This record gives structure tokens, sequence and C-alpha cells, in this order.
RNA sequence: GGAGAGGUA
């Protein structure tokens, strides 16, 4: 039996750690993302992989809002995607976001 | 308390825009300083919004027209 | 904000533009003072500060000094986040070649420069020479030279011709070329000479060359001169806390390449002999190869443990890469995990939750409530109060939980029902209690399964949970309408034991005043739970317009059934709870209740069913004992007789009277017979052993033996397990597929001895290993499927078309495997059906065929219906609402803006683990006989002899609706003609499936024309009898003499001239094929349809995988490409030739036939396109290109549905049609017309369709396209959006190709929008995306 | 942080 609300954070990619030894959270695996897409559920998926795990400013503001009793979010963009962008740009490939 | 959403879906026959309209109403109710149109029995805002939708005294179009009316008065509130 | 992702090549200047400095030293950390080095791989002056607003030396350490730099460090005092976003750039002394653009297979350098990859491989590693311009001399542009050859050439030609060696040479050669001019030359050359393989080669090269000019990439940028470096923090140097550091191999590769670079820099400065610099440049090239991608070269490099290091290209590919590890599915906060128990006191819409998990998940909400209530005027005090949980916090926690759903999920979540919402109820335990009905949906046994809990935070998430995933909204499985909360295994036993009747129980025959009276009687103990009794009941029927009408009557039932009736809702006929109520009956009862009384009554009724079932099952005390496994008393006699029977055949084969194979087969057969007899005897003695007096003398009834009561009701175990428990347990198979001739003659109530147990052990281990491998493979299958249909979303209201498909009941030769009413239930019609009162419009043309219309079809005995199908909908980038049909997970038409591709893929992949890995026509029903495609004559016996191949016979009942079908082989004799009446069990036709005749058409004399013994045939006269016999020598059998002539046989008359074919003017001479044995003589009378001569003749998961992947079969049944007569040509070049000549058109089509193919047709026969030329599996590609689209789709759906329903699993057809629609999506242009598409381009079908459709509005002529079928594995890669492809397999190839082409992704699928982290255009986000499109545009 | 081994569903 294990639980996690807000604990540590990995280093290279800002996501909650894994395992019970560290105070890590569970893994919303790929197949679960498919399952959520199968419903019409879109908001829950978007928050569940934007503001609950990765987008740092998003989750700080989410915590502030929740404490202040006003449920909302500020999505932003995942940090892991920026990691991928830099890593793929480290080759000769020039990849960027347009207008 | 609610267990189903069937009748509410009957009032709003899409089951997707239902979510958005109910969310907007609950947002008015929680952070906004509005009040319910149905007596509350120690129920949270989401369920109260769904119950309001159920009786058919709030749907998308009436919500929009009420928003327009209150915004018109707000424009008239500065004088 | 942004809207598109652009990808291209990076020129060295741009790379310098990115960078914020230059790396020059391979040193990182001092290991004593943990500051970085001067300007080493890490650094502060290049990348940034180490602490927030802290200069390195400490001259300024406050945010007041933001922006300024230190005068000794030069660092920029600012946040430390800059340390994750600045990039350095190394300077490379020598040019070097990007490995990806060299060994990509195909290699872009190789075919852009158009040199064999071997020679570039040699040149780029400094073991040869290549000329650059090579003019004014014997040499050409790009001849290769060995070292000695170069020395000799420069010796004889010490003039100015340049021949260099390695990366610099490649760079100069590439930079010294003009692209578009080369394109002109190559298109001019491709004009012709030649379109055999040079056509393909030049088309590919021109494609690449025009790709460069179209984009903004210079060719030479594929040669790296400046190499960027990943920021420091994305490759952190984690300490091991043992005073040392971990491996962190990326920094190792960087230091290695920097060492090589500095070595070469020094050696170039100091002017060493050329050998040294060449060696060092080779080493540098290898270092860069290692850094960019380690392994693709001949040998990987390792630090220790003999394990290769992680190159950059290894941090993207594979499960460990970003895409499939940290980008599609992340870890997540606000979660928990636990074990699950049953707790059957819960409503259907709630689940237990331990106190501790509840107080740990919801902590922020508790803080919010505490601060709102003023019990803690800060977050620290509130955190303290929660930490030591003063008694107040528990009531607060209960207050928070009131209406806050959570999500429960299980680990291998296959289908959409694997993750479901619930309300939480706090429990003083440590295990998640789960309602026992949903275990079927989760496939969650309680033998230690763990489940994970998530909480939705925002408001919209809570409402989405409640209105989409709350368990009382998923009752019908998306795969098919069947309910998914069927009472599973124990409640069913309780109900079955409740609705029974002993012939004479306590209190039999009295009369009661309604159900509750019976309940009171039973509880008081005066009447047993089941005894026949008359009771008055008041049914309700709403046959009126939604009005319930009460009607009372005096039924005769058993007190158990009367008690049960007290539970059911109002509007259900009483006969629904009158039978024995097995499992199937309960499922049907729930289905009818749902289809009559909406939803809420059904859910409440299901809950009440569960409660009563558990209660009365517990009352039953249905236990299992060792006396309840009765061994039939005749088992020993049966087995002994079978033993003697085996012994006699053993004796026969001892004396040689029989052969080994026949002895073996007879032994197996008789053992099977003995096994069946034992099973039957056991079952008969088990199911009716109860004989009990009926207050008179004696009678018998259905037995109460516990095992039988569990098996028959359907709780657990079929009859096979009962056979294995009581009767002999069959024959066991040894590993290599053989069947042991000695069965196991011992059940489990008795003991198995050693050997029998050994054999059973082998069988069990085979089963276990098979399950493991099978599930492993099925996972990959489903992952492939969901990645080719993920981008499809019903996105309109009505496409407005008329084409559909003909839905009919399926026939396999025998009975109906699937009626019509279950194939068109819930699919809109295409063309209004006309009742068989023809001109009587029974249904409108665009109505949904729900249950009532299905009944109307059934009573009128409709036969075949035109139904709109999702394979032909004309909407672009999605399908229209009507074309799809009924949602199938809730009883109404599909809502606009719904993701169907994903649910279809999951529904097909979910059952993938339940599959397995490795004469004469006898009409059996009275009815009329009809024949399709009959070309027949009447033979000598008055029967009907057929002269066509596609002749098919249908037996139609008296109604006029087809009921049976059978395939009629060619030249098969038929007792009947057409439109007769057949008696049941009548043998209606017969044929000789062994050998093929030379059947003629009409009577006359038969003349052996061009039939010469010695060099054309052989006089192999029959020797056992002595009649005339002569055998045609095949082309191989005959010598050179008879090669030219063609043996034939022309029908003639007494006059001697050639009698003509009836009807037409082609003289009737039949071309004798090789190896044709003839028995009749020359000029001998024969009758119509007589034998002129004789000429002799997987199902597992891999089948589904192969069928969807569209793999070519082993032995392709080649088809008839076009219509017209056929002929032969050049022969015996290891294969035959076939040519086909239309009636009037050109006849270019010729083809090769391997000799082992039994062409059923002869040359003089005219064949229409689509008729088999050989026999065997039919590939899908030719099916598509010949019989259009509505044939390949039907073939695929029929085959897959066969493989599934043979294992008793139901899947609606739509889920396969959608996959096929997404599969056949690329089109190829035959004629451009007034369009712009080049001749051979393979273009997306949607683009060409819209271009032609809009162009025809003007006076332009559109293009012509031919649809193409690609297996899913190839179809998902050839997609416009390249991020979708990259997240799928083999990122390297697609990524390099896209980079060269300079593609530009526009984020329209359901997957890349997940990657970027914005709303999906699938569900609720569809409204947002609609507004977003309508605003910007 | 990465490897190797064992285990559960
Ligand atoms: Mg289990
Ligand atoms: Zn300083
Ligand atoms: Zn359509």
């Amino acid at each position: 039996m294990h639980a996690r609300s807000t604990g540590s954070y990995s280093l290279v990619t800002q996501q909650p750690l894994g395992g019970k030894a560290q105070f890590g959270g569970q893994r919303f695996g790929e197949m679960e993302v498919w399952a959520l897409e199968a419903y019409g559920a879109a908001y829950t998926l978007q928050e569940m992989l934007t503001v609950k795990s990765d987008d740092v400013n998003g989750r700080t503001k989410m915590y502030k809002n929740i404490v202040d009793g006003n449920h909302q979010m500020e999505p932003g963009m995942p940090e892991s995607f920026n990691v991928l962008l830099k890593e793929i740009r480290s080759l000769g490939i020039n990849i960027e976001l347009e207008d | 308390a609610r267990v189903t959403v069937q009748d509410a879906v009957e009032k709003i026959g899409n089951r997707f825009d239902l979510v958005l309209v109910a969310a907007r109403r609950a947002r008015q109710m929680q952070v906004g300083g509005k009040d319910p149109l149905v007596p509350e029995e120690n129920d949270k805002t989401t369920v109260i919004a769904l119950r309001e939708i159920e009786e058919g005294l709030i749907n998308n179009q009436i919500l929009d027209v009420r928003e327009r009316q209150e915004q018109q008065e707000q424009e008239a509130a500065e004088l | 904000e942004f809207d598109a992702i652009k990808i291209a090549l990076a020129s060295p200047d741009m790379i310098r533009s990115w960078s914020f400095g230059e790396v020059k030293k391979p040193e990182t950390i001092n290991y004593r003072t943990f500051k970085p080095e001067r300007d080493g791989l890490f650094c502060a002056r290049i990348f940034g500060p180490v602490k927030d607003y802290e200069c390195l030396c400490g001259k300024y350490k406050r945010l007041k000094h933001r922006g300024v730099i230190c005068e000794k460090c030069g660092v920029e005092v600012t946040q430390t986040k800059v340390r994750r976003e600045r990039m350095g750039h190394i300077e490379l002394a020598s040019p070097t070649a990007h490995i990806w653009f060299l060994k990509s297979l195909p290699s872009r350098i190789g075919l852009l420069l158009d040199m064999p990859l071997r020679d570039i491989e040699r040149v780029l590693y400094f073991e040869s020479y290549v000329v650059i311009e090579g003019g004014m001399t014997n040499l050409e542009r790009q001849q290769i030279l060995t070292e000695e050859q170069y020395l000799d050439a420069l010796e004889e030609f010490g003039d100015e011709f340049d021949a260099k060696m390695g990366a610099e040479a490649i760079q100069a050669l590439l930079k010294s070329m003009d692209l578009e001019q080369e394109c002109e030359q190559l298109r001019e050359e491709l004009n012709e000479t030649n379109s055999e393989t040079k056509r393909k080669k030049l088309t590919k090269r021109i494609k690449l060359l025009e790709a460069f000019v179209q984009s903004g990439n210079k060719p030479e940028w594929m040669i790296l001169t400046v190499l960027p470096v990943l920021p420091p923090d994305l490759r952190p140097l984690v300490p091991l806390d043992g005073g040392r550091f971990a491996t962190s191999d990326l920094n190792d590769l960087y230091r290695r390449v920097i060492n090589r670079n500095n070595r070469l820099k020094r050696l170039l400065d100091l002017a060493a002999p050329d050998i040294i610099v060449r060696n060092e440049k080779r080493m540098l090239q290898e270092a860069v190869d290692a850094l960019l991608d380690n392994g693709r070269r001949g040998r990987a490099i390792t630090g220790s443990n003999k394990r290769p290091l992680k190159s950059l290209a290894d941090m993207i590919k594979g499960k460990q890469g970003r895409f499939r590890q940290n980008l599609l599915g992340k870890r997540v906060d606000y979660s928990g995990r636990s074990v699950i128990t049953v707790g059957p006191y819960l409503r259907l819409h709630q689940c237990g939750l331990p106190k501790k998990m509840a107080l740990e998940l919801f902590k922020p909400f508790i803080y919010g409530k505490l601060e709102l209530r003023g019990l803690a005027t800060t977050i620290k005090a509130a955190k303290k109060m929660v930490e030591r949980e003063e008694a107040v916090v528990w009531d607060i926690l209960d207050e928070v939980i009131r209406e806050h759903p959570v999500l429960l999920n299980r680990a291998p979540t296959l289908h959409r029902l694997g993750i479901q919402a619930f309300e939480p109820v706090l429990i003083e335990g440590k295990a998640i209690q789960l309602h026992p009905l949903v275990c079927a949906a989760y496939n969650a046994d309680f033998d230690g399964d763990q489940m994970a809990v998530h909480v939705p935070l925002t408001l919209e998430a809570q409402l989405e949970a409640r209105a989409l995933m709350m368990s009382t909204n998923n009752i019908l499985s998306p795969a098919n309408g069947e309910p998914i909360i069927v009472p599973s295994q124990d409640v069913v036993l309780g109900l079955y034991y409740m609705t029974r009747d002993c012939v004479n129980a306590k209190g039999e025959g009295m009369v009661l005043t309604g159900p509750k009276e019976a309940e009171r009687l039973y509880r008081s103990g005066l009447a047993s739970l089941h005894a026949r009794v008359k009771v008055r009941i008041t049914e309700y029927e709403k046959d009126a317009n939604g009005e319930l009408v009460a009607k009372t009557s005096l039924k005769d039932t058993t007190v158990g059934r009367a008690i049960l009736w007290m539970i059911v809702p109002k509007g259900l006929p009483y006969s629904i709870v009158n039978q024995a109520l097995g499992k199937k009956a309960i499922s049907k009862m729930l289905n009818t209740c749902y289809r009559i009384l909406g939803l809420k009554p059904t859910v409440i009724f299901a809950d009440q069913i569960m409660y009563t079932g558990f209660a009365y099952a517990a009352r039953s005390g249905a236990s299992v004992g060792i006396d309840d496994m009765v061994i039939p008393e005749k088992k020993h006699e049966i087995i002994s007789e079978a033993e003697a029977e085996v012994a006699e055949i053993q004796e026969q084969f001892q004396s040689g009277l029989v052969t080994a194979g026949e002895r073996y087969n007879k032994v197996i057969d008789i053992w099977a017979a003995a096994n069946d007899r034992v099973s039957k005897a056991m079952m008969d003695n088990l199911q009716t052993e109860t004989v009990i007096n009926r207050d008179g003398q004696e009678e018998k009834q259905v037995s109460f033996n516990s095992i039988y009561m569990m098996a028959d009701s359907g709780a657990r175990g079929s009859a096979a397990q009962i056979r294995q428990l009581a009767g002999m347990r069959g024959l066991m198979a040894k590993p290599d597929g053989s069947i042991i001739e000695t069965p196991i003659t011992a059940n489990f109530r008795e003991g198995l001895n050693v050997l029998q147990y050994f054999i059973s052990t082998h069988g069990a281990r085979k089963g276990l290993a098979d399950t493991a491998l099978k599930t492993a493979n099925s996972g990959y299958l489903t992952r492939r499927l969901v990645d080719v249909a993920q981008d499809l979303v019903v996105t309109e209201d009505d496409c407005g078309t008329h084409e559909g498909i003909m839905m009919t009941p399926v026939i396999e030769g025998g009975d109906v495997k699937e009626p019509l009413r279950d194939r068109v239930l819930g699919r809109v019609t295409a063309e209004d059906v006309l009742k068989p009162g023809t001109a009587d419009i029974l249904v409108p043309r665009n109505t949904l065929l729900h249950e009532q219309w299905c009944d109307l079809l059934e009573e009128n005995s409709v036969d075949a219906v035109k139904v709109r199908s999702v394979v032909s909908c004309d909407t672009d980038f999605g399908v229209c609402a009507h074309c799809y049909g009924r949602d199938l997970a809730r009883g109404h038409i599909i809502n606009k803006g719904e993701a169907i591709g994903v649910i279809a893929a999951q529904s097909i992949g979910e059952p993938g683990t339940q599959l397995t890995m490795r004469s004469s026509i006898q009409v059996k029903n009275k009815g009329s006989i009809k024949l399709s495609n009959v070309k027949s004559v009447v033979n000598s016996s008055g029967k009907l002899v057929i002269t066509s191949r596609n002749t098919e016979l249908k037996l139609i009942d008296e109604f006029g609706r087809t009921k049976e079908s059978y395939k009629v082989p060619y030249g098969a004799v038929l007792a009947k003609g057409d439109g007769e009446q057949v008696a049941g069990g009548e043998t209606v036709a017969n044929w000789d499936p062994h050998t093929m005749p030379v059947i003629t058409e009409v009577s006359g004399f038969v003349r052996f024309t061009d039939m010469i013994d010695g060099q054309t045939i052989t006089r192999q006269t029959d020797e056992l009898t002595g009649l005339s016999s002569l055998v045609v020598l095949d082309s191989a059998e005959r010598t050179a003499g008879g090669k030219d002539l063609r043996p034939a046989l022309k029908i003639v008359d007494a006059q001697g001239n050639d009698v003509l074919i009836p009807g037409t003017d082609m003289p009737a001479q039949y071309f004798l094929p090789g190896k044709a044995i003839v028995q009749l003589e020359d000029g001998v009378q024969i009758s119509s349809g007589d034998t002129l001569a004789r000429i002799p003749q997987t199902g597992g998961l891999p089948r589904v995988a192969d069928l969807f992947e569209a793999r070519r079969p082993k032995e392709p049944a080649i088809l008839a490409e076009i219509s017209g007569i056929v002929s032969f040509g050049k022969e015996t070049k290891g294969k035959r030739r076939l040519v086909i000549t239309p009636v009037d058109g050109s006849d270019p089509y010729e083809e090769m036939i391997p000799k082992w193919r039994q062409l059923n047709v002869f040359e003089g026969e005219r064949v229409e396109r689509g008729d088999v030329i050989s026999d065997g599996p039919e590939a899908p590609h030719d099916i598509l290109r010949l019989r259009g689209v509505h044939a390949v789709t039907r073939y695929i759906v029929n085959e897959v549905q066969d493989v599934y329903r043979l294992q008793g699993v139901k899947i609606n057809d739509k889920h396969i049609e959608v996959i096929v629609r997404q599969m056949l999506r690329k089109a190829t242009i035959v004629n451009a017309g007034s369009s712009d598409f080049l001749e051979g381009e393979q273009v997306e079908y949607s683009r060409v369709k819209i271009a032609n459709r809009e162009l025809e509005a003007n006076g332009k002529v559109g293009a012509t396209y031919s649809r193409d079928l690609l297996g899913i594995t190839k179809a998902s890669l050839a997609t416009e959006s390249f991020i979708s492809a990259a997240s799928f397999q083999e990122t390297t190839r697609v990524l390099t190709e896209a980079a060269v082409a300079g593609k530009r992704d526009e984020l329209r699928g359901l997957k890349e929008n997940v990657i970027v982290g914005r709303l999906i255009p699938a569900g609720t986000g569809y409204a947002y995306h609609q507004d977003r499109m309508r605003r910007r545009a």
C-alpha cells in the first residue's frame, strides 16, 4: 500500500520519481493514455500529462490554486518535450516551432 | 448526490458539450460570486451544476444569453 | 501559441548561432573542490551560473546585480535554469561525415552523389583516393584509386589534377555540383532507355534531387564542420556518494572526441608526416561516429562490463528512448497503489478506500479546508496538524470526499473499460475494496492483483469523470452490445439453485396470495425453497404508448421463483423468471431490462440481483465433496473391451496382415470411441441419478449432485472438466504433435500413476509456455493496430453518398454461422429495401436499423441489405456520423467528434490472448434448388453436367429466403436441373475430385489430330486390360521432333469435316495438354459430356497478424488480369508463358507460370477478369486492383471474423472496416491530366480527391488514381505528420528522411497533440479545436 | 542515474 501527493522530482526530466523506496508516484503508462483517449475524456488526459507531472510552473500554480480553493490550471508545455528538442538538435538536425 | 447523468444528457443530447456547460456553470458558482437556483443539501458544486442542468432551467444558450445580459449591465454599471 | 513544427538541416553558421561559447578542454570536475573546470566540458563562463544569481568567484551574489558579468569569471549572474538551455559548440580541426546520412540504408550521400556505398565507405576511412575534377587527363570526374594507383597516376601526371582522400574530398565533391541542372540531365535521360530498373533508379534519384531544390538545404551540410554539444544539465554528473561519480557515458564520448580533436590540432600545427595525420583523422572520424550513433559501425565501444555506451541516437530509439518512455506516458503525482479485496456491500457506483491513502492523496484539499475554516493561519501549522492528525482532520477529510470521484486502474489495461471512475468510501483497513460485479470488466481475480488510484484535480476533470467514466455509464461493451456486468460466478449459482423444483418437497400444492406471502412462508420454515405452488401475480405491460397496464393472473411456479419476482422492476413479463435461470438467462434478462426500461432501473436491478444471489447462495450451503464425483459403474467393462479390441489389431499386425499406419489409425479410432462411450455413460449416470418418489411410487428428475449443479448453471467449468474428473481423461499428445497410442485411463478421483502424470505434465508445460509467448506477441499486435487508426475521428454529420455494401447472412457450406439480424443491427441503410412484395418500400433509405426495424426485416424474411459502411465515406480527414452507425456502447447514433479508431483498435486487440497460436453433396433440408452461373448440358443418363467453374448451388426454403449454399466443382454431375424440390438427406450431385477429365460438349467422332507416336506422344498401351491407350508427352517428355506441333482433338461427323461449336463459329478442337492419358480410339463415337481423356490433379493469432499486415501468401493463386481469350507462347524456360487477347483491344499482357501450377482453363476458352487461373490463397493486393475496394474489404472482414468466431468471441464488423479504411489510404497516379502531380508520384488519397473534386468545378480535367494497399507496419510510417511516425518504430530512418526532405508537421492527429501537451481533437476538446480553427482561419 | 539477478499479477 502506497500513496504520493507531492514529493521529489527527477533531475534530467522533471517528472516524479519511481518506486516505493523513494517517495515516487505511479506511472500513467501508454496503454492508459490510449484508454483515456477512447472515452471522450480530453481535459483529464491533458492535465494528467501536463500539469500533474511535467510543466513546472503549471504545477506550482496548480498547488497555489488548490490551496486557495479555486480549481483550475495553466497548462504550458511539458519540460520533457524541451529535453527531446534539445537532444535531437544536438545532432545536425535543426528543429524548431514555427509561428 | 448523483449516480447517473442520463436525464441530464436527455436535456442536452451530446454528452460532450454537457461537460463544458456544466463546468462553466460550476466555475461561475465556485470562484464567481453566484448562487444556486436549486436548494443545496451539502453537495459539491459539480453535482449542483449537474442537478441544475437536469431540471432544464440552464442549458448552453440560456447561459450565453444570461452572460450577455449581465455583461451589458456591467457595461452600463460604469455610467 | 505555435502551430507547426519545422525540421531541416543545420548549416555550420547556424550551429554557431545557437551556441553560447566553445568547448576546448576534456576536463570536468576537480573531485576535491566541486566547482567546474576553466572552460572544460562543463563550465560556468559558457553555459551559466551554478547557483541562482551567484557569480562563480563570489564577487557578486545578489539578484541586485542581475545581467552584469564578473570581470574575472565572465559568468552571467542569472538563474540556474539557463544551465539547461544553453548549448556549446566544438570546433573540429578536420571535416567529418555525419554517420546517419551515410549508413541509413538507403544512404542519402550514396545516391545523391550516385556512387556505390562501398567506395564511399573506403574513401571516408582513409584507405583510397578519389579524383575531384580530373579534367585535361585520362581520369574522369570521380574515379577511385588505390594508394599505389594514386602515386603512379601523379607520377605520370604530375599536372594539376586533384585527387583527395576522405571527408574533405567528399565535401568538395558535393559542394562542386549543381542540383537543378543535374535534375534536367537526369529527367532527359529518364525520358527513355530504359524503363526496366533504371526507371526506378532515376525516379528515386530525381525525387531526392528535387527534394533538395524544393527545400532550403545545401547538399554539403551533410558534412559536419562544427559539432554542437548537449547542455550540461541534460547529461548530469550524478555522484555515487562514495566519493566518486557514476558512469554517465555521454560525457565519456564527448571527452574522447575532444581528446582526438586536440591531438589532431597539435599534429596539424607541428607539421607531421602525412601518415600520422591520416591516422589521426581516421580516429577522429571514428570518435564522431561513436558519438552520433554507436553500434551502426562495425564495432561498438564500451567502458566496462562489455556493454556498449549510449550514443545520442540510442536515447531516442527503443522503449528506453524519450518517445516511448518519458514523452507518451509519464509518471504522475497524486497517485497510489494497493491490493484489492471484495467487500460485496457496496453500491455499483462506489469503492472502498483506505484511510491512510485517502489522507495522503487529498492533502492539498485538506490544507485548503483548514485554512478556510481558520484552524491554521499558515501552511506550516496546517502541515503539522495533518502530520499528527488531530482528530479534527478526519471529519474534514470526510467533508472533502463527499462527491469527488477517483480513477481506478489495473496494470495490463487492454480495452476502454480497464480504467474506470468511482466514488470513494473511507474504510478502516489497508486494501482497496472493489465492487464484485466490475471484476469481469477489469478481468481482476482477487488472488493478489494490485490496482492503482488516481485523483482528478481540476473541475472539468471531475465532471468528465462523473459524466463519462462513472461505473454506472459503462454497461455495454464497446466491442459489441452485449452487457459487461453479467453476474459472474457465485450469484449465478445462487440464483440457479433458487429457481428449481424438487418433485416432492415440503408444502407442495398450496396456494399463495402473492410473492411476499411466499417469502414469509419460506422464512418461517414451513415450505422448502423450491416446491410447485400456485401463486397469483400482477404483471405490468407497457405495450401501450408508454403507459404501464397492470394485469393479474394465477400462475403455477415454485416459491423460489415467486420470491425472486419481488426484485424485478415493473415492466417485464413474468415468464422471464420462470425457467431454471442459468448464466445465459441472467444475461438475457439484464439485456431485455436495459432495452425496455432505460438505464437507471437496470443498474439498480443488477445491484439487487447481486444481493439476493449472494444471500441465497450462502443459504444453500452448496459444498463439494469426494462422494459427489460418481464414477460410472461400466467404466471398467468399457475399458477392458477396448483393451481386447486393441489387442486383436495388435495381433493382426503381428502377422503382417495389416500395415503399421492402419494399425495405428485403428487403435486411435477405437480408443476415441471408448473415451466417448465412457464420457456419455458418466454424464447420463450423473445428471439424472436422482430418483425420488412423488408421494406415490417413484420418479426421476434433474440431479442435485453438487458438481453437476455448478457445471450446468454455468458458474464454473464446462463438461470437459467433469469428463476429466470422472471419466477417463482422453488421449494425451507428445511434444512433436503426435498422439500417444495409449491413452490415460485414469480420472482424478482415482490416482494417476507415474507415467500418466509425466505425460500430463508435458501437456501442461506446453500450455503455459504457449500462453506466455502468445500474450507477448498480442501486445505488439495491438500496439501496431492502434498506431495506424489513432488519427481517425468522426468529424461530420452526413457525407451524403449512396454506395454501401451488401450485408447478407454468412454461409460456410453448412448451416448459417451468423444470421442477418446480428450483422446489420445498428447500421444505417444505403438504399431503402423493398419488401418481397416488390415495389413495396419497407424502410426508408437513411434510417437506423435498430431492434424494431430488425423485427420487421425478420418477419418479412429479407435476404440482403445495402448498408452504408465506413470504407467509402467521402468526408476528408474523418468519417461522417451516419456512415459509422450506432455507438454500440450506448443506444443511439454516434456523437459528432468522437475517437473511433482507437476504440476499434483496442476492441480488436483485446481478445488477442484468447486465441490459439499453432465427395458428394448431401442436401440436408427440403427446399427449392437454384444455380448461379450455370453453363451445362444433359449427359447420357439424363442428369445435368456442368461446364463452368463459378457454378454455385443455393437451397432456398419455401419462403424464398436462401438457407444453404454449396460449391459445385467443374464437370460435376447433378441429379436435378434448376428450380426443383429436394428431399432432406438427398444426395444431389457427385463428381470425381481426384482426376480431371477432358469433357467434351456434343456427340460425334473424336479424331486424334497432331497425335503422333514416337516424338509427340508415347504408345503406353494399357497392359493389365489391353484397350487402346496413348499418353501425350509433355514438352519435357517429348524429344525435339514433336515440339512444334500442338496435339488436339476435333469433333467430327461421318462426313469427316469439323463439327462446329453450337452458337459460335470457332471450330471445336480441344488442345490436349501434356501428360494426358487417353483410352478411346480415333474416329470413335462418343456422347456429350464424356471423359475424352484423363489428367490427374494456419488458423492462429499469426493468421490475424499476417492478414492485417497484408503479407503476400506463399503460393499466390494467380488471377485473370483482364477479359478475353487466352493463349500460350514460348515454353520451357523453366516456366510457361501465358498471353491474353481481348475481343478487340490490345493484348500486351504476358506472364510467367511456374510449371507446378494446374491451370484449369485451356487456351481456346475466353476468360473474364477476376477468374482464378491457379488454386491457392488470394493475395489482397491483386484483389484490390482487380475487383475494386468493396471486394478486398469483404474478404478481409470475412476471414478475420472467421478466425475469431471459430474461437467463440464476438466482435462487431465496424471495428475491422475502420482498420481497413485506414489501411487503404495511399493512391498512385496513372494520368496527371490538368493537375500538377508527376506521373509516378504516390500521393495521399485525400489530397488527390479534393484536388480533382475542386478542379472539375472549373473546366479542367482531373487526375486518375489507382488505390493501393499497404500493410499497417508500412502504412503508419508513410504518414504526412512525421512526429506520429517517429514515435512509432525505427525513428532513425523516418527522421533522417524527413530532415532531408524538410517536412513540416502541423499537429492534427491524436498522438502529436498528446506529445506537445494540449487538448486532443477527439473528445471534449473537439469544441475547442473547432473554435481554434474557426478563429485563426 | 545505469546495469545484473530474483519475484508478483
Ligand atoms: Mg490475478
Ligand atoms: Zn566572479
Ligand atoms: Zn459518410
